[PDB]
């Protein structure tokens, strides 16, 4: 679905975020 | 303190980033430390997202709240259907609303000067409903993201 696309992208970015704070 | 994941101290959050994201800061001495340490966290993750979806996105037209509201409920229960919840989750929930915004303004059919204050709604139910335990458990807003988040 092109919403599984939208999730992915914002899970990858949130796993991001929660790393780049070290 | 530990209120801070009620439906109100959430749903202020929600509407306090899309004023800012909509250029429309309401009168006063500002938001609250936690708004203020959000907005540029928030801010940055959805730059990113609209950078990595320019694509998708432009293949989807934000014509209404009631599409708006369908498709955030369609990628949050996509993004957290593991059962993981995490900070960096949790901000993506308002980089998405900011986003919705934005087409709403370049797509709305029927536009309402309070279609920003129904989206802010949706989104702080989702967040209340779905992640409050866990940002309760977490420190909440003040003593868990804002010490993580503000700066040293």
């Amino acid at each position: 679905s092109y919403v599984d696309k939208i999730a992915d992208v914002m899970r990858e970015v949130a796993e991001k975020i929660n790393s780049d704070l070290t | 303190g530990m209120t801070d994941c009620e439906f109100g101290y959430i749903y202020r959050l929600a509407q306090d980033y899309l004023q800012c994201v909509l250029q429309i800061p309401q009168p006063g001495s500002g938001p609250s430390k936690t708004s203020r340490v959000l907005q540029n966290v928030a801010f940055s993750v959805q730059k990113e997202v609209e950078k990595n979806l320019k694509s998708c996105l432009d293949n989807v037209n934000v014509v209404s709240v009631d599409t708006a509201r369908t498709l955030f409920n369609q990628v949050m229960e996509k993004e957290f259907e593991d059962g993981i919840i995490n900070w960096g989750r949790i901000v993506t929930i308002f980089a998405f609303e900011g986003i919705l915004i934005k087409k709403l303004l370049r797509q709305q059919i029927a536009p309402d000067v309070d279609t920003y204050k129904e989206i802010s709604y949706f989104v702080a139910e989702f967040i209340m409903n779905n992640t409050g335990e866990w940002i309760r458990q977490n420190g909440g807003w003040e003593n868990g993201f804002v010490k993580k988040f503000e700066p040293k």
